[PDB]
C-alpha cells in the first residue's frame, strides 16, 4: 500500500483476502495452498529483484499448479501418440 | 421416465388454468348473486373447452409490429418461464431437486418482466409501450418487498432447499412467527400478478387477441396459480410422510385451492387502486414494514438461540 | 417524559406504519444485547463440526486430550442436550 | 491455458472493440461496456471456482454490484443527454470542440 | 441433464404453441382486408433506477442464511444490520427529498 | 459431445457478444447480452458456482439489464430498427463469426490452437479437481464469509450504493 | 346453489393432484422402491457414486448389506 | 447541491481516493476508483447546463472504460499469480493493460484528449479537484507498480504528454484548457522519472499541485475563465495580478522559483542512469509551456489592457470570496527553492 | 525432473468393505467407537505425510478393522441391524429421525450380545 495504514494500527482491513493459502472458511484449502505456501515462504523479506532469481523453482512450480500448462501439453502428447496407433492398429486398449 | 413426469406437470398445469377460469366466474358469479356459467355443459365443465377452442380459430389479428421478432419472442417468453416456475415445487418430491431452489424461483421470476417490455416494443404504438413501462414500474417495485420477505423466512429456515420449508414447518406452520410479513407477502404478490386492486393495466387502458392472447392469459393464471402454491409452502406447510406421499399433495392442494379462491374472493371485494397509491403502498408502508421486520428476522434466531441447520 | 409522550401519540395516531417499523428496527437493534439465550448461539455454531477432527500425535502430557472418543476429556455437549 | 479463457478473453475483446468503436447511440456503446463487465464477471469467476479459493467467492459479486451502480450512472447521463438534445447521438456532445 | 431437459421442453412447447396460434386454417380465398424521447416522466426513471440500486442491496443480504452459521456473530449481526440500516437510510433520503412523489 | 458443454457455452457466448458489439438497434443489442447473459451464468455453473450463476440471473439480467431495456423504451429507441439492414453492423457481425468459425475450427482439428497465445483444447474438464467430498458448498461459505472476514468491503460496498442513490438524485434535478 | 361452484374445483384440484402424485410414484418405480436420492453436497454425491460401483449393476440405488461381507 | 450534501460528496471524493492510498488488495484499489468516480460527477454536473452534461458524459465514458481496463488487467493478473496483492504485476500483458488504463486515468497522450475538453465543461472548482486531487489515485498505482512497467511504454507516454501538453497549450485562449495542457505536459515529467526514481515523481506531483492549486484559486477569486477576462484584474486588484506573474513564472520553471526544483531534481536523477538525451529534449520542450505561461503574464500583469467603463463600479466592493490558503499556497509556490534539500521526507 | 514413484496394483490390493451408504450410516456410529484407535492412526498418518503413498499400510488396517466390525455385526445381530438399514434406505435424505424404533432394537442387540 502507498500509505501503510494498516499496519500501523494493527488492524486488517483487506489483506486476508489477498492470497488463497491464508485462513479460510472451514479450513477450506486452495488447491495450489502448497505451492503458494512454499513460494512465499521461499521469497519472504529477501525482496523482489532477488526473490525473482533465488525462488524461480517454487514460482515455477506454482504457475504450473496454477494453470498446469505443462500438465496438459504433457496429456495432448500421450493423446495424439495414442491416436497414431489407433489410426495404425499397433494398439488395442484394455479393458 | 423422466420425460413422462415432465409432461405430467405441464398438461395438469394447462389444464388447471383452464378451468381456473370457470371457478373464477362461478365464485365470482355467486358473490355477485347470480350463476355464472351453468349452460356450456353440465355446470358449465365444458366453458373453458368452449372458451379454448373459439379463442384459438379466432382470426389472429396482428397488426403490422415494429418487430416481427419481439412480437413472437414476449408470449414465449412469458408461457416458458411460468412452466419453468413449477419445476422445483416439493409436492412432497419437486420435478428438479435443486440446493437454491428458492433463488430460482426468483431469479426467473425477475426474467418475466421483459415479456412485458418486449410487448410493448412490439405494439408500434407508444400508448401501449407507456402503458407497458407502467406495469413493469409496478412490478419491479413489488419484486423488492417480495426478495425481502423470502429472506426474512428463509433465516428461520437454514437454506435456499424448497423442500427445507417443508421441514421447517413440521411442528407449526411459518404463518404463527412471520404473519406480519405473510401479510405483506400475500399482497405482494396480488401487486405482482396485476391482480385487482393492483390489476392498472386493465383498468388504466379502459380508461392481442385469439392464440396469442390465450397464451399470455394462461401464462398469467399459470403464475397465478404458482404464486398460491408457493404462499402455501412458504407459510403454511403440510406434513410429508414419507411412505404416505399423497396425503401431503392432497392436503397441500386444499391450501393452494384456498388461496387460489381468495384471489378470486379479494378480486370480488375491493375498489381499484390509483397508480400512484400502489406506489405510496409499497415504497412508504411494505418497505419500511419489510426492512425492520429483516433487521428483526436477523436478531430473532440469534438472540433466542433458534438459528436453523445448514443441511 | 411527556412532551416526548405528546409526541409519540401523535405519530401513533398520523403514521402508525412508520412508528411499528422504528419500533420493530429498534428491538432487532437493542435486544440481542440484552437476551441471555444469545451467548448459545455462539456455542451451538462452534459444536457444530463441518470437517473432520484430526487426531494429535501423543507425546506423553496431554492429560486435558482424550484418547477415545468416549473417553471423558474434552468438550461435551451435555449443555446442549438439555437447550 | 484451458479451452474456455480462449473464447472469454475473445468475448472481452470484442467488446473492448465494441465500446472504442462508436456508431451513433450512447446506449449501444453503454451495452458494450456492460458486456465487458459480464466478460471479466465469468473470467473471475471461472478462476476463482476452479482454483478453490474460497474467500474469493464474493469478489465477483462485489464486481457485479459496485458495476451495476456504475452503469445506473451512466444510464442517468445517457437520459440528462438524451433530455437535452431528444436522442441520445453521441454527435451532439461536441460543443466542447471549442 | 434433466434441468436443460425440462428448460427444453417448457420453451420448445410455448413455442410451438404460439406459432399454431398463428398459422391455423381460415378458408378466406381473397385479398386480406421512431428512437426520440419517450414523452415519458423523469420519475419512472428514477424507479427503475432506484429498483436497481435496491436490488443490489438485496444481492448482498442474500448471503445472510448462511452467514448466520458462523462462530463471529457479533461481527456478522453488526454487519447485517449496518447494511440494512443504510438501505433504509437510501429510502428516507429518497422519500424526505420528494423522490417518492408523483406529483409535478 | 457432453464432455465439450463449458466449450460449446463459450461459444455461444462470444456469438452474442458480436451480436451487440457490432450495434445494431440498442433494442436488438440488448437482447444479444441478455442471451450473452444467460449463456455465462450456464458457463460459471458447469464450474460448481451455483450462487454465482443465479446472481447473473437475479441481479444482471433481472436486474440491470432490466433497467437498459425500460431506459432504451423511454430515452433511446421506441421501435427497432431492421437488424443487419446497416452495412456497417453487417460487416462487423460477419467479420466476428468468421474469426469465432475459424478458432473453433482449428482448435477442434488439433485440440488445440495459437490465437495470438497458445491454448490448449483437450476439454475443460481436464483441469478440474478429483477430490471432492465435503458436507456443505464451498462457494457458499466463500460468499458467507463477506459478514464474517469482510467488515471493510460490506462498509464501503454499502456506502457506494448509498452515495450513488445520492448522487443520481443530484444528476436527473436538473 | 354455491355447491354447483364444487365440480369445477374439484376438476381444478384433481389436475394439482397429479403432479405431484406422478412424480411421488415415478420416483419410486425408478429408484427401486424407494425415495430418490438426495445429493445436494459433494459427500451425499460421493456416496452415490460409491454405492454405483458397490452395486454391481451400476445402480446407485441398489443397495447391498452384511450379505457381501 | 445542499451543503451538507456537498460536503458528504467530498469526503466520498477523498474517500474513494484514500481507499486506494491504503488498499493491499487490487479489489479495494478498483472500489476506490469506482467509489471516487461515482462521487465526482455530481460537481462537474452542479451547474446544470449542455456543456457540464456533455462534460461528465465524456469524463464518465474515459474513466469506466479505464476501470474496465484495470479490472482485466487484475484479474489477468491472478490467473498467472493466484493473489491479489498490491504490487507489481506477474504478466506483462497484464502489466501494459493497468499501465494504460492508468495513462487514460491520469489524460496522458495519446488518451488526453478527454481533458481539455472536460477542464472547459465544468466550473473552475469542479476543475481544480479533477487536475489535482484526481491524480493523486493513479500515481499512488503507478508508484507501487513500477518495477513491472515497460520501461519503452511508460517512456513514450511521458515524451508525448510533454509535447502535446506543449503544443496543445500554445493555441488556447481559455484558462480552463491551458491549465489543462499544462497539466498533460506536467504528468510527463511525473512519469518520466518514475522508473529512475518514484520519489521525485512524488516531489513533482507535490508542486505541481500545490501550484495549480493556487492559479485555479486567483482564477476564482476574480471569477475569470478567459484570457481577456483576467487581463482585467490590473484594474480590479492589482495585487493579484502580481501573484499571477509569480505563479506562471514559478510553473515555467524558471529559477529561483519553486517550480524549478522538479525539474532540477527530475534532471539529476535522470543522468546519474546516464539519460542524457531524453532530459535535454524534457527541458527544451518544456520552453513550449514557459511560452503561453509567458503570454498570460503579458496580458495580466505586464502590460495594462483596456478597461470597461463599469469596470469602476467594482471599484467599490472588496473581494468576499474564500480564497482559501492562497497566501499560503502561493509562497510555497514561488519561495521555496532554499529548501529544496526537504525533498527527502518524501523517501 | 524425477519418475513420480508408484505403488504397484498388487501393493494396493485389500479384501473392501463392499456395503452401502446407508449400511454405513446405520453402523456409523458404533463403528466409530468400536474402530477409533486404527482409524485415528491412519489419519494422523495422513494429515502428517500429506502423501497417500506413505500410509497405504494404516489403511489396510482400516479396513481390515471395518471388516472384523462388520463381521462382528453379522454373527449375532443380523437381524435388528438388517431392518435398521433397510429402514434409513428407504429416506432420500437417510434420516436418523425416521429410524429411532429400529435404532432402538439394534442399539439393544450390540448392547446385550457384544
Ligand atoms: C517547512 C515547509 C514550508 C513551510 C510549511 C508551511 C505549511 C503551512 C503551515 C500551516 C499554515 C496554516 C495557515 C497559518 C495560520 C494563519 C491563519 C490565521 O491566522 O487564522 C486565525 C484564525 C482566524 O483568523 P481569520 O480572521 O479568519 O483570518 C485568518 C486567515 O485569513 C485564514 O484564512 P485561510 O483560509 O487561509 O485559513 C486557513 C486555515 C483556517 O484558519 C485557521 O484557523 C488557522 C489554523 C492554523 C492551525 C495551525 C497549524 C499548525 C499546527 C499543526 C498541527 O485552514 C486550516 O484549517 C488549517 C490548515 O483564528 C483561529 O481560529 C486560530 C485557530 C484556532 C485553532
Ligand atoms: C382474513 C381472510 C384472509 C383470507 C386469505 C385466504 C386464506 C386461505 C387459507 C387456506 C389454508 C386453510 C387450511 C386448509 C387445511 C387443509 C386440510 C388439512 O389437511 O389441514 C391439516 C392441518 C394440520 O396438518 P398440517 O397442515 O400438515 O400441519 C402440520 C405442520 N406441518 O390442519 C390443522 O390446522
Ligand atoms: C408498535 C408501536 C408501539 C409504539 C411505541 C414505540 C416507541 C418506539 C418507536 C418510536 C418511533 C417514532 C418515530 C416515528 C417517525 C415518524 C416520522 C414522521 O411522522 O414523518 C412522516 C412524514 C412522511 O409522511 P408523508 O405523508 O409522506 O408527508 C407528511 C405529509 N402528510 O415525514 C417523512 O418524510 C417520513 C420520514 C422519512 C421516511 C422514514 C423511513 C423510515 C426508514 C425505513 C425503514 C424503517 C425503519 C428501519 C427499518
Ligand atoms: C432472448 C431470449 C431470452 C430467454 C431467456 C429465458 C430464460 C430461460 C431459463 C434459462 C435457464 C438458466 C439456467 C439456470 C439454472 C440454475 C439452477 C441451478 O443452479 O441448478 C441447476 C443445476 C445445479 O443444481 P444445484 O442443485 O443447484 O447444484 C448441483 C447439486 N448440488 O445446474 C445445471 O443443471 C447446469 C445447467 C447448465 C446449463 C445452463 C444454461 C443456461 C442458458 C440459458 C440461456
Ligand atoms: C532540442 C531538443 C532535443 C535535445 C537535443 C538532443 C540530445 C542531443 C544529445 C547529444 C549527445 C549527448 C549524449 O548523449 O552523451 C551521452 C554520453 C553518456 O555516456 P557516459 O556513460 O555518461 O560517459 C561516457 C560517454 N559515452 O556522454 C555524455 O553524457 C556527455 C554529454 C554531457 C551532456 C551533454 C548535454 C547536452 C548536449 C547537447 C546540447 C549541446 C548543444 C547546445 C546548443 C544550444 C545552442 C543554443
Ligand atoms: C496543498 C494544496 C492545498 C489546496 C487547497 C485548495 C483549497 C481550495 C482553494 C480555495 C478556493 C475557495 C474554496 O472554498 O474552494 C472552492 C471549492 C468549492 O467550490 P465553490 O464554487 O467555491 O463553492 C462550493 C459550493 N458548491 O472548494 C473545493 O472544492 C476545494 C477544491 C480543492 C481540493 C483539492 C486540493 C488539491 C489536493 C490537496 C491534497 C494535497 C495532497
Ligand atoms: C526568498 C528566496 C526565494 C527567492 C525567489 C524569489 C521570490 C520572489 C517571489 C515572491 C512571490 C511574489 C510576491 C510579490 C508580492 C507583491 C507585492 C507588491 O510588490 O506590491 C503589489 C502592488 C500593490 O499594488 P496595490 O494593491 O494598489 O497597493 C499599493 C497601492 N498602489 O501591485 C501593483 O502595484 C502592480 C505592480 C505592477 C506589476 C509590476 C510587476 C513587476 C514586479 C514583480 C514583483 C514580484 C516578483 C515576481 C517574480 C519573482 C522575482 C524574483
Ligand atoms: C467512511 C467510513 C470509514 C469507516 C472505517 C471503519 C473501519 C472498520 C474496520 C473493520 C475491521 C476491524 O479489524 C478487523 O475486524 C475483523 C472483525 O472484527 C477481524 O476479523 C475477524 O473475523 C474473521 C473471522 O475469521 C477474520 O477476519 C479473523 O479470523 C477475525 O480476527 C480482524 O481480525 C480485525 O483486524
Ligand atoms: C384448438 C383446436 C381446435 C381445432 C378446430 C379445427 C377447425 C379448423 C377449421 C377453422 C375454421 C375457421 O373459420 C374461419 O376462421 C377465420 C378466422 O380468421 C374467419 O376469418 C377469415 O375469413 C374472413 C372472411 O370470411 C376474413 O375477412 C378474415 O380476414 C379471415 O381471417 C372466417 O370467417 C372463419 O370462417
Ligand atoms: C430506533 C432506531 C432503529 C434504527 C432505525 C434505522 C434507521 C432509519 C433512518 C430513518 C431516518 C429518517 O429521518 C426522518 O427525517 C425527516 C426529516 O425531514 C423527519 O420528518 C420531518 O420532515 C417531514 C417532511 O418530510 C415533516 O412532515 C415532518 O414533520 C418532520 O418530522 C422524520 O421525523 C425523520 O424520521
Ligand atoms: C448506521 C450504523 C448501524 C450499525 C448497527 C449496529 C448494531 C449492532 C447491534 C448488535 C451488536 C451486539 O449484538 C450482540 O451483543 C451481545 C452482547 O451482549 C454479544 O455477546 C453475546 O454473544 C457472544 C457470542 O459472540 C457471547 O460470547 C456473549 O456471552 C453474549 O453476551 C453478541 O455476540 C452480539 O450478537
Ligand atoms: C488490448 C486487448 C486486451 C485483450 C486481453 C486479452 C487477454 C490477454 C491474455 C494474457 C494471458 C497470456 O499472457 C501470456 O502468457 C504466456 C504463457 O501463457 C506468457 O509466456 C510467453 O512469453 C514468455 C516469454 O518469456 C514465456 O513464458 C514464453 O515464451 C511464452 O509462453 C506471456 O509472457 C504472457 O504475456
Ligand atoms: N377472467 C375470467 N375468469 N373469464 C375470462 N374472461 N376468461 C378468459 C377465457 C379463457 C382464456 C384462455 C383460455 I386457455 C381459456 Cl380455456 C379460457
Ligand atoms: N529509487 C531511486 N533511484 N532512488 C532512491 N530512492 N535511492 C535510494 C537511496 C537513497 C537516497 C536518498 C535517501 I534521504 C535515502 Cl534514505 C536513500
Amino acid at each position: 500500500p502507498f500509505f501503510d495504514v494498516q499496519k500501523r494500527l494493527g488492524v486488517d482491513l483487506d489483506r486476508w483476502m489477498t492470497i488463497q493459502s491464508a485462513e479460510q472458511p472451514h479450513k477450506i484449502p486452495s488447491r495450489c495452498h502448497a505451492f503458494e505456501k512454499e513460494w512465499i515462504e521461499c521469497a519472504h523479506g529477501i525482496g523482489s529483484i532477488r526473490a525473482e532469481k533465488e525462488c524461480k523453482i517454487e514460482f515455477e512450480d506454482f504457475r504450473e499448479c496454477l494453470l498446469r500448462q505443462k500438465t496438459m501439453k504433457r496429456l495432448h502428447a500421450i493423446r495424439r501418440q495414442r491416436e497414431k496407433l489407433i489410426k495404425e492398429g499397433k494398439y488395442t486398449p484394455p479393458p | 421416465m423422466f420425460m413422462i413426469n415432465i409432461l405430467m406437470l405441464i398438461i395438469p398445469i394447462l389444464l388447471a388454468v383452464a378451468f381456473l377460469t370457470l371457478v373464477e366466474r362461478k365464485v365470482l358469479g355467486y358473490m355477485q348473486l347470480r350463476k355464472g356459467p351453468n349452460v356450456v355443459g353440465p355446470y358449465g365443465l365444458l366453458q373453458p373447452i368452449a372458451d379454448a377452442i373459439k379463442l384459438f380459430i379466432k382470426e389472429p389479428l396482428r397488426p403490422a409490429t415494429s418487430s416481427a421478432s419481439m412480437f413472437i419472442l414476449a408470449p414465449i417468453m412469458a408461457l416458458g418461464l411460468a412452466l419453468t416456475m413449477w419445476i422445483p415445487l416439493p409436492m412432497p418430491y419437486p420435478l428438479i431437486n435443486m440446493n437454491l431452489g428458492v433463488l430460482f424461483m426468483l431469479a426467473m421470476s425477475s426474467l418475466a418482466v421483459y415479456s412485458i417490455l418486449w410487448s410493448g416494443w412490439a405494439s408500434n404504438s407508444k400508448y401501449a409501450l407507456i402503458g407497458a413501462l407502467r406495469a413493469v414500474a409496478q412490478t419491479i417495485s413489488y419484486e423488492v418487498t417480495l426478495a425481502i420477505i423470502l429472506l426474512s423466512v428463509l433465516l428461520m429456515s437454514g437454506s435456499f432447499t424448497l423442500s427445507t420449508l417443508i421441514t421447517t414447518q413440521e411442528q407449526m406452520w411459518l404463518i404463527l412467527p412471520a404473519w406480519p410479513l405473510a401479510m405483506m407477502w400475500f399482497i405482494s404478490t396480488l401487486a405482482e400478478t396485476n391482480r385487482a386492486p393492483f390489476d392498472l393495466t386493465e383498468g388504466e387502458s379502459e380508461l392481442y387477441a385469439a392464440g396469442p392472447f390465450a397464451l399470455f392469459f394462461m401464462a398469467e393464471y399459470a403464475n397465478i396459480i404458482m404464486m398460491n402454491i408457493f404462499t402455501a409452502i412458504l407459510f403454511l406447510g403440510t406434513s410429508h410422510n414419507p411412505h404416505m406421499p399423497e396425503l401431503y399433495t392432497i392436503n397441500f392442494t386444499i391450501k393452494s385451492l384456498l388461496l387460489t379462491m381468495s384471489f378470486l374472493w379479494i378480486r370480488a371485494s375491493y375498489p381499484r387502486f390509483r397508480y400512484d397509491q400502489l406506489m405510496h403502498l409499497l415504497w412508504k408502508n411494505f418497505l419500511p414494514l419489510t426492512l425492520a421486520l429483516c433487521m428483526w428476522h436477523v436478531s430473532l434466531p440469534i438472540l433466542t438461540s433458534g438459528i436453523p441447520p445448514q443441511t | 417524559a411527556e412532551r416526548v409522550a405528546a409526541f409519540l401519540k401523535n405519530v401513533w395516531a398520523k403514521e402508525p406504519v412508520l412508528v411499528a417499523s422504528f419500533a420493530i428496527a429498534g428491538l432487532a437493534v437493542i435486544l440481542p444485547t440484552l437476551s441471555p439465550y444469545t451467548k448459545y448461539s455462539l456455542m451451538i455454531n462452534r459444536a457444530t463440526p463441518y470437517n473432520y477432527p484430526v487426531p494429535l500425535r501423543d507425546d506423553g502430557n496431554m492429560p486435558d486430550v482424550p484418547s477415545h472418543p468416549q473417553d471423558p476429556q474434552g468438550p461435551s455437549l451435555e449443555w446442549l442436550k438439555r437447550l | 491455458m484451458s479451452m474456455v479463457y480462449m473464447n472469454i478473453m475473445m468475448a472481452f475483446t470484442v467488446s473492448l472493440v465494441g465500446l472504442l468503436m462508436y456508431r451513433s447511440h450512447l446506449m449501444s456503446s453503454l451495452l458494450c461496456l456492460e458486456g465487458m463487465m459480464l466478460s471479466l464477471f465469468v473470467m473471475a469467476a471461472l478462476t476463482i471456482l476452479n482454483s478453490h479459493f474460497t474467500l474469493a467467492s464474493m469478489m465477483p459479486i462485489i464486481l457485479l454490484v459496485f458495476a451495476a451502480c456504475e452503469a445506473a450512472l451512466g444510464l442517468s447521463l445517457l437520459v440528462m443527454v438524451s433530455n437535452t438534445y431528444g436522442t441520445d447521438y453521441v454527435q451532439n456532445l461536441n460543443l466542447l470542440q471549442c | 441433464m434433466n434441468l436443460m431437459l425440462a428448460l427444453l421442453t417448457n420453451f420448445t412447447l410455448a413455442t410451438l404453441l404460439v406459432i399454431i396460434a398463428f398459422w391455423l386454417p381460415q378458408l378466406n380465398v381473397y385479398s386480406e382486408k421512431g428512437s426520440a424521447r419517450l414523452p415519458f416522466s423523469m420519475k419512472f426513471f428514477l424507479v427503475a433506477i432506484t429498483f436497481l440500486l435496491f436490488d443490489l442491496e438485496i444481492a448482498l443480504l442474500l448471503p445472510l442464511p448462511w452467514a448466520s452459521q458462523t462462530a463471529n456473530l457479533n461481527t456478522m449481526l453488526t454487519m447485517a444490520l449496518f447494511l440494512i440500516i443504510l438501505l433504509a437510510v437510501s429510502l428516507a433520503y429518497e422519500w424526505t427529498q420528494k423522490g417518492l412523489e408523483w406529483t409535478e | 459431445m457432453m464432455l465439450y458443454i463449458v466449450f460449446i457455452l463459450s461459444v455461444i457466448f462470444v456469438m452474442g457478444f458480436v451480436g451487440f458489439s457490432s450495434k445494431p438497434s440498442p433494442i436488438y443489442g440488448g437482447l444479444g447480452l441478455i442471451v450473452s447473459g444467460g449463456v455465462g451464468c450456464g458457463i460459471v455453473l458447469n464450474f460448481g458456482g451455483s450462487f454465482l450463476g443465479l446472481m447473473v440471473f437475479l441481479i444482471y439480467l433481472g436486474g440491470m439489464m432490466v433497467v437498459f431495456g425500460y431506459t432504451t423504451a423511454m430515452a433511446t429507441e421506441q421501435y427497432p430498427e431492421i437488424w443487419l439492414s446497416n452495412k456497417a453492423v453487417l460487416g462487423a457481425f460477419v467479420t466476428g463469426l468468421l474469426m469465432e468459425f475459424f478458432m473453433v475450427y482449428y482448435v477442434l482439428k488439433d485440440k488445440e490452437v495459437e490465437v495470438v497465445f497458445e491454448f490448449n483444447g483437450l476439454g475443460d474438464w481436464v483441469i478440474y479437481d478429483t477430490g471432492d467430498s465435503g458436507f456443505f458448498s464451498e462457494e457458499a461459505m466463500g460468499i458467507a464469509a463477506l459478514y464474517s472476514y469482510g467488515t471493510w468491503l460490506v462498509i464501503v460496498t454499502g456506502w457506494s450504493l448509498l452515495i450513488g442513490v445520492v448522487v443520481i438524485m443530484e444528476i436527473t434535478r436538473g | 346453489m354455491w355447491f354447483e361452484v364444487l365440480p369445477g374445483i374439484a376438476v381444478m384440484g384433481v389436475c394439482l393432484f397429479i403432479p405431484g402424485m406422478a412424480t411421488a410414484r415415478i420416483h419410486r418405480f425408478s429408484n427401486g422402491g424407494k425415495e430418490k436420492r438426495v445429493a445436494h453436497y459433494p459427500y451425499q454425491w460421493y456416496l452415490m457414486e460409491r454405492d454405483r460401483r458397490v452395486s454391481g449393476v451400476n445402480r446407485s440405488y441398489v443397495s447391498k448389506g452384511l450379505e457381501n461381507i | 447541491m445542499n451543503p451538507i450534501i456537498f460536503i458528504i460528496i467530498l469526503l466520498t471524493i477523498m474517500l474513494g481516493t484514500i481507499i486506494v492510498m491504503i488498499s493491499s488488495h487490487w479489489l479495494l484499489v478498483w472500489i476506490g476508483f469506482e467509489m471516487n468516480m461515482l462521487a465526482i460527477i455530481p460537481i462537474m454536473m452542479k451547474n446544470h447546463n449542455p456543456r457540464a452534461t456533455e462534460a461528465s458524459t465524456k469524463y464518465f465514458l474515459t474513466q469506466s472504460t479505464a476501470s474496465m481496463l484495470l479490472m482485466m488487467a487484475v484479474i489477468i493478473n491472478l490467473m498467472f499469480s493466484g493473489q491479489w496483492t498490491v504490487m507489481k504485476l506477474f504478466n506483462p500483458m497484464a502489466s501494459m493493460l493497468m499501465t494504460m488504463a492508468l495513462a487514460m486515468k491520469l489524460g496522458m497522450a495519446p488518451f488526453h484528449f478527454w481533458v481539455p475538453e472536460v477542464t472547459q465543461g465544468i466550473p473552475l472548482s469542479s476543475g481544480l479537484i479533477l487536475l489535482t486531487w484526481q491524480k493523486l489515485a493513479p500515481m499512488s498505482v503507478l508508484y507501487q507498480i513500477f518495477p513491472s512497467i515497460n520501461l519503452n511504454l511508460i517512456l513514450t507516454l511521458s515524451v508525448l504528454s510533454i509535447l502535446i501538453g506543449g503544443w496543445g497549450g500554445l493555441n488556447q485562449t481559455q484558462l480552463r484548457k491551458i491549465m489543462a495542457y499544462s497539466s498533460i505536459a506536467h504528468m510527463g515529467w511525473m512519469t518520466a522519472v518514475l522508473p529512475y526514481n518514484p520519489t521525485m515523481t512524488l516531489l513533482n506531483l507535490i508542486i505541481y499541485i500545490i501550484m495549480t492549486s493556487t492559479m485555479f484559486t486567483m482564477f476564482m477569486a476574480n471569477s475569470t475563465t478567459t484570457t481577456l477576462s483576467l487581463s482585467h484584474t490590473w484594474n480590479k486588484t492589482p495585487i493579484m495580478t502580481v501573484l499571477i506573474l509569480a505563479t506562471l513564472l514559478s510553473m515555467g520553471g524558471l529559477p529561483p522559483l519553486s517550480g524549478f526544483m522538479p525539474k532540477w531534481m527530475i534532471i539529476q536523477e535522470m543522468t546519474k542512469n546516464n539519460s542524457i538525451i531524453l532530459p535535454t529534449f524534457m527541458a527544451i520542450t518544456a520552453l513550449l509551456n514557459l511560452y503561453f505561461y509567458m503570454r498570460l503574464t503579458y496580458s495580466t500583469t505586464l502590460t495594462m489592457f483596456p478597461s470597461t467603463n463599469n469596470m469602476k463600479m467594482k471599484w467599490q466592493f472588496p473581494l468576499m470570496k474564500k480564497m482559501t490558503f492562497l497566501p499560503t499556497m502561493v509562497v510555497l509556490s514561488t519561495m521555496m527553492l532554499p529548501l529544496t534539500p526537504m525533498l527527502s521526507v518524501l523517501e | 525432473p524425477g519418475i513420480v514413484e508408484l505403488p504397484s496394483l498388487e501393493d494396493l490390493k485389500v479384501q473392501e468393505v463392499k456395503v452401502s451408504s446407508s449400511v454405513l450410516k446405520a453402523a456409523a456410529h458404533h463403528y466409530g467407537a468400536q474402530c477409533d484407535k486404527p482409524n485415528k492412526e491412519f489419519m494422523l498418518c495422513r494429515w502428517e505425510e500429506k502423501d497417500p503413498r506413505r500410509c497405504l499400510e494404516e489403511g489396510k488396517l482400516v479396513n481390515q478393522c471395518a471388516l472384523e466390525f462388520f463381521r462382528q455385526i453379522k454373527r449375532h445381530c443380523a437381524e435388528p441391524f438388517t431392518e435398521y438399514w433397510t429402514c434409513i434406505d428407504y429416506s432420500g435424505l437417510q434420516l436418523f429421525r425416521r429410524c429411532r424404533k429400529q435404532q432402538a432394537q439394534f442399539d439393544e442387540c450390540v448392547l446385550d450380545k457384544l
